[PDB]
RNA sequence: AGCUUGACUGCGAGCGUGACGGCGCGAGCAGGUGCGAAAGCAGGUCAUAGUGAUCCGGUGGUUCUGAAUGGAAGGGCCAUC
RNA sequence: UUGAGCCUUGAUGUGUAGGAUAGGUGGGAGGCUUUGAAGUGUGGACGCCAGUCUGCAUGGAGCCGACCUUGAAAUACCACCCUUUAAUGUUUGAUGUUCUAACGUUGACCCGUAAUCCGGGUUGCGGACAGUGUCUGGUGGGUAGUUUGACUGGGGCGGUC
RNA sequence: GUUUAUUAAAAACACAGCACUGUGCAAACACGAAAGUGGACGUAUACGGUGUGACGCCUGCCCGGUGCCGGAAGGUUAAUAUCGAAGCCCCGGUAAACGGCGGCCGUAACUAUAACGGUCCUAAGGUAGCGA
């Protein structure tokens, strides 16, 4: 169909960005997921006073999601924000594996390979220690301090 | 069932044809499919069995304006 | 070396008739010559097949003299016209003559014509009869003032074939192959039959059929506006062969029209000579030994022999040559009533001859009522008092006790005795 | 050979793409538009379908024209057996079958429009053996292969529209000059226009007319106000 | 053997011969022609065989038809495949 | 990653003649194309390259063809679309790979329910496939309706119409 | 062994054994428009199909490597009217090829048949079964 997108930038389309799209992509994945609102000529005119609103306000704790997407589409450098990417560098205990949530691309990750750990990892501030395995029942580990602003 | 719930389907009636043009006949289904729609008005999936024109026709209309419908039509939403 | 008449006036229409027209010598076929008093010449014949031109092409180089035809209804066309000058140029002699000419007494020819690069343009006769005399006469002249080129034993006549097959197998192609090893095109046509027919051509002395209606690879000058006259020319493959070569393809032969085909060809009465033609791209485990089985059981008693050929490759190349040569040994075969009689009191004795009413018949001698395809004709009992199947029978003996990897042989009965 | 399509494409991107222009305007323009030096060709490029037939599509000739008037030729009337006689109580022009026989065959010509019967046309208008013109030659048609001559001659002495190229189905008639006044040009389309919807009677397609359009030469061409269609002769 | 193109055209008293489909002969008139010095002859072939209804569609011509109304299609007609 | 639908550049056309290399010019031998214009690769009839070879890399001649011949054509100024061929704009479809989000999940578990059914949820695995709906080509005695004359010294046989 | 109840008991049908093929589980397949079900609570030493008919005894011939055979299209060998077709690779086809399964010659003692080689073909080579 056609949408008025509702995403901030998206890698194709962005910032109110009104095209039409495939309807295979279009009502399920760019709807229902706040990347885009359909559109009609009763709908665009509805959005187009509403972007000033919605794709700022609520756009602007986003940017985040653009760059730890990055993170978690490999799974080599798993990194998410708990709060974050929006606050300077990803730091605390909070991020990934504290609560071991972290958001996978479809469950097939490289971030439970193995398990083996006795509290989780991050406990450092101003950067986030993530563990990086080596194998898949050996964690010698390689440890990283990545962000994703 | 191989009905839209909103197009209204079920087969319909046919014949093979030659143009010798013999006598049999062999109905016709449509092209329907139980698709996984996403209600988002109580953020679940009420998944129906829908036609493929009609997979449009929700489409166009939007999610609950069939699912407006149903409960209009007094059938299992 | 010599002239040939050489119409065009276009790709097709009635060119064709005209030529009939001019020719009488059927079965010497095509090249083949028109005849006039004492000297007889060939006679040769937008967006068109990419084949039909190279043909037409390679016949009009070759061309001594030319003929460029114009309809009555046809007049203008730039086509004609460029087809025209490429004659100019390469240079050999054209005439403009008119087909079956029409209008209302001469008018519109010369007009029109003077510009075609060409002045008198002659018009003709097919259908009314004076206006073939001036081109004969004219034709006549120069090359008056020339005079151009114009039991019975095996070696008697070159040995004479087709080759018929399906209606989808570029059979055409694979004849192109026979006549071929030279690795040239040699479908051109000439024109020498009554009416807009069909190539039979001979090589080696020895003739070739192409034949069937469109996949053949019959994209030719056109004259089957239905399924039905190329039956007509395959019925001519029959009368002219004493062998008939069938193509069956691997991957698309002995379809139901195919298997009524070699049934047909038991009719036929001519030599079965069985090839598979384009047979390198078949898989390894090939489908096809029961394919040739359940032909077997049919059946055939010849020689086979199985060809695996293409014409995109050739490997078969040599043993087609070959088997066709021993068939027809064996068919042709010198025979003789003494032989017949011989083998054929064995037979009798052995597996008893029918009897019919409580009164036995008789049989008591077998002659040959010819040899090419066998026949004989044996005087015993009445034709009912035999059934179809003892003929056979006794037959069959004869076709095992010496060898026929030829055509199958005809059995006869006549009654004088009872 | 190809360095780049530039200088065509910012040329064509001005003034085509079906750009619809007053006919008379066009003519306004023609004269010169990219530097193309001197005053140059009024054509119209009309085009017509098919093959297998032609009624006047790619004629090595001239047809006669409501508006004959642009160009005046020589002319003679040769009257032979035909309508050659009414010819001859017309008197109009100069009939004599074997006078102008005669002037046929002298060894010199001048007289372009042959009306012709039967023996003068051959020699005139056609000949050659690669045929073909010093820029413009004595032309054959004239539709004297459509033989009338007494009115024929009316037709003929008043002038005539000459176009010629080959053989595509598309047909290109030059209208004339633009030392020829923008109203009579007009006119000379327009009488072309309404016999072009005359033409091909044999049925291939209903309606034979596609594009009027109008050019010069040097990436500059418009297209026609279309108005050749199918509603009667217009 | 010269010369021609009547294997013309539009009609047709009147006949024979077929159940019917129908098939054959036929002068003359009319119009136009052709040849012949002129009379006159020319309506395909010495006569007797050399082919088939009806459909339905193709070709060319015609205003005849033509559904609000004009065109336009298809159909009829005439000729021919 | 890679085919091709279209778009506009390319330049020209073997017989004596014709310089060769003559598709197709309204009109037809000014246009002051101002610049001191050119002979040097694609092109081109055809490789018959030559040379004439290109609005196609030199500056060297008034602004300049540096006017025609001659054949059928060919030289002031040019025009009308093709065959052909690129360069460029593209337009679109293939393959290649990876993904996940439809979709599949006769994996595992939780749950309505101290129910091998099912449903929902979680997770694991598959994945734009598969499969199916339409349309559509090939095959198909398995299934289906029927077709296979007549004359006739019995018929069939034959031969025949 | 089984069987044409209400004509026909067999040589028919069956059958182990054997042989062949197809099928990797959501199985092939089979029924059932499908859902489902059977196949199978099983799991390629099986499962399904098909086919032959105990048992014993009559020898059942692998194309890949490399070679061979016919053939053309090529390769390779030629003249160097270049192109290079004939013989051979290759393409197909080829194991009565190397190597396990014949003769003929010498040789396991009436020479002759011969396990080895030669010879027909780049055939093992009457060993099995069976002898005037």
């Amino acid at each position: 169909m056609q949408v008025i997108l509702l995403d901030k930038v998206a890698n194709l389309g962005s910032l109110g960005d009104q095209v039409n799209v495939k309807a295979g992509y279009a009502r399920n994945f760019l709807v229902p997921q706040g990347k885009a609102v359909p559109a009609t000529k009763k709908n665009i005119e509805f959005f187009e006073a509403r972007r000033a609103e919605l794709e700022a306000k609520l756009a602007e704790v986003l940017a985040a999601a653009n760059a730890r997407a990055e993170k978690i589409n490999a799974l080599e450098t798993v990194t998410i924000a708990s709060k974050a990417g929006d606050e300077g560098k990803l730091f605390g205990s909070i991020g990934t594996r504290d609560i071991a949530d972290a958001v996978t691309a479809a469950g097939v990750e490289v971030a439970k390979s193995e398990v083996r750990l006795p509290n989780g990892v991050l406990r450092t501030t101003g950067e986030h220690e993530v563990s990086f395995q080596v194998h898949s029942e050996v964690f010698a580990k390689v440890i990283v301090n990545v962000v994703a602003e | 069932s191989r009905v839209c719930q909103v197009t209204g389907k079920r087969p319909v009636t046919g014949n093979n044809r030659s143009h010798a043009l013999n006598a049999t006949k062999r109905r016709f289904l449509p092209n329907l499919h139980s698709h996984r729609f996403w209600v988002e008005s109580e953020k679940r999936f009420v998944t129906l069995r829908v036609s493929a024109k009609g997979m449009r026709v929700i489409d166009k209309k939007g999610i609950d304006t069939v699912l407006a419908e149903l409960r209009a039509r007094g059938e299992k939403y | 070396m010599v002239p040939v008449v050489a119409l065009v006036g276009r790709p097709n229409v009635g060119k064709s008739t005209l030529f009939n027209r001019l020719t009488r010598t059927r079965d010497a076929r095509k090249y083949g010559r028109a005849e006039i008093e004492g000297r007889e010449f060939i006679c040769i014949d937008d967006g068109v097949e990419t084949r039909m031109a190279e043909q037409s092409l390679l016949a009009i180089e070759e061309a001594d003299v030319v003929l460029f035809m114009v309809d009555a209804r046809a007049g203008l066309m730039p086509a004609d016209e460029a087809i025209a000058k490429h004659l100019r140029s390469r240079e050999k002699p054209t005439f403009l003559v008119a087909n079956k000419t029409d209008g209302l007494d001469p008018d519109q020819a010369v007009v029109d014509f003077y510009s075609l690069g060409l002045g008198e343009i002659y018009p003709i006769a097919a259908s009314h009869g004076r206006g073939v005399l001036s081109l004969l006469e004219h034709v006549l002249l120069p090359w008056m003032e020339d005079l151009a080129p114009q039991d019975f034993d095996p070696q008697s006549l070159p040995i004479k074939l087709a080759i018929v097959g399906r209606p989808n197998v570029g059979k055409s192609t694979l004849t192109n192959r026979i006549l071929g090893e030279e690795r040239v095109v040699v479908y051109d046509m000439p024109g020498t039959t009554r009416d807009s027919i069909y190539i039979p051509m001979e090589r080696d002395g020895r003739e070739y059929v192409l034949i069937d209606t469109a996949g053949v690879r019959k994209r030719g000058k056109i004259t089957d506006a239905v399924e039905k006259f190329s039956v007509i020319k395959t019925l001519q493959a029959i009368e002219d062969a004493n062998v008939v070569m069938l193509v069956i393809d691997a991957r698309e032969g002995i379809s139901d029209q195919d298997l009524s085909l070699l049934g047909f060809i038991l009719n036929s009465g001519r030599s079965l000579v069985i090839v598979v033609n384009k047979w390198d791209g078949l898989s390894q485990e090939v489908k096809e030994q029961v394919k040739e089985t359940l032909d077997f059981r049919l059946g055939f008693i010849d020689f086979a022999r199985v060809h695996f050929i293409s014409a995109l490759h050739g490997s078969g190349v040599g043993n087609l040559f070959e088997s066709v040569r021993e068939a027809y040994d064996s068919s042709t075969r010198r025979v003789g009533t003494s032989m017949l009689t011989r083998i054929m009191t064995m037979a009798v004795e052995d597996h008893q001859p029918p009897l019919v009413r409580g009164r036995r018949v008789k049989l008591k001698y077998a002659h040959a009522g010819g040899y090419n395809p066998p026949i004989v004709v044996i005087h015993g009992n009445q034709v009912k008092d035999l059934p179809d199947s003892y003929k056979r029978y006794l037959m069959n003996y004869f076709r095992k006790s010496l060898d026929v990897m030829g055509s199958p042989i005809r059995i006869q009965f006549k009654e004088g005795e009872n | 050979m190809a360095k780049l399509t530039k200088r065509m494409r910012v040329i064509r991107e001005k003034v085509d793409a079906t750009k619809q222009y007053d006919i008379n305007e066009a003519i306004a323009l023609l004269k010169e538009l990219a530097t193309a030096k001197f005053v140059e060709s009024v054509d119209v490029a009309v085009n017509l379908g098919i093959d297998a037939r032609k009624s006047d599509q790619n004629v090595r000739g001239a047809t006669v024209l409501p508006h004959g008037t642009g160009r005046s030729v020589r002319v003679a009337v040769f009257t032979q057996g035909a309508n050659a006689e009414a010819a001859k109580a017309a008197g109009a022009e100069l009939v004599g079958m074997e006078d102008l026989a005669d002037q046929i065959k002298k060894g010199e010509m001048n007289f372009d429009v042959v009306i012709a019967s039967p023996d003068a046309m051959r020699v005139v208008g056609q000949l050659g053996q690669v045929l073909g013109p010093r820029g413009l030659m004595p032309n054959p048609k004239v539709g004297t292969v459509t033989p009338n001559v007494a009115e024929a001659v009316k037709n003929a002495k008043a002038g005539q529209v000459r176009y010629r190229n080959d053989k595509n189905g598309i047909i290109h008639t030059t209208i004339g000059k633009v030392d020829f006044d923008a109203d009579k040009l007009k006119e000379n389309l327009e009488a072309l226009l309404v016999a072009l919807k005359k033409a091909k009677p044999t049925q291939a397609k209903g309606v034979y007319i596609k594009k009027v359009s109008i050019s010069t030469t040097m990436g500059a061409g418009v297209a026609v106000d279309q108005a050749g269609l199918s509603a009667s002769v217009n």
